[PDB]
């Protein structure tokens, strides 16, 4: 994969 | 032989491009995609129609994923292109993607997998 | 497991739909097929949408396939369905088909096949 | 395959 924009849950 | 002169096999690439188009607008409507659904776009950087943040884009040469789930906000999937807002480093950015820049989908999900811009 | 609420093969049947499509607008485009390109369609006959003489509809109770090569005139493909001039003994019929109803395509010089209606 | 149409070519 390896996204470049933030995505930690929340 | 036999040379296609129909180029079927880019006729499919385009036709599945409009894939990620449907699921995008799935995505776009209003309380977002049915969890535990979620989605990594792949796309060219410097292919033609694509607008980001000038500091941005030089981070990514030629290909940037980005993952569409816990962070994205006014997905906007026109016919042609899309466009979203997503957070770098906590800075929230504007990104406009053409589905013709498309080079990979994937849903790990229910782990569907596209992958296109490549003729092989 | 997993359910696919996307229905992500439903959308690239659809999206597939599409090739039909297009490979038929350069079957009405003036001058025909590049030969040896010739297409073998096959649909559904109580789809809804089809229409074409009563008596041959009858001879066809569910599947029926129809060849674009030597014997087509008229060919109209429009966006959601197309129509065709063909001969049957000889006598010259026509025949509304929607992409909805197509189940088979097939194009024998390169040998390239696709199958719809068929979730699997 | 099995047209249900006339094909032979000319």
């Amino acid at each position: 994969h390896g996204a470049a924009n933030d995505n930690f849950a929340e | 032989p036999p040379e296609d002169l129909m180029q079927y096999e880019a006729m499919a690439q385009d036709a599945l491009r409009g894939v990620v188009k449907a699921a995008l607008k799935k995505a776009a409507a209003p309380g977002g995609l049915p969890e535990p659904h979620h989605l990594y776009i792949t796309f060219k950087t410097k292919a033609a129609g694509v607008s980001g943040p000038q500091d941005l884009l030089s981070k990514y040469p030629d290909e940037m994923t980005i993952v569409l789930q816990h962070q994205y906000w006014d997905l906007a999937p026109g016919e042609t292109f899309f466009s979203v807002t997503l957070k770098f480093g906590g800075q929230p950015k504007r990104l406009s993607v053409p589905y013709a820049a498309l080079t990979r989908f994937y849903d790990p999900s229910v782990q569907f997998a596209l992958q296109f811009s490549a003729p092989e």
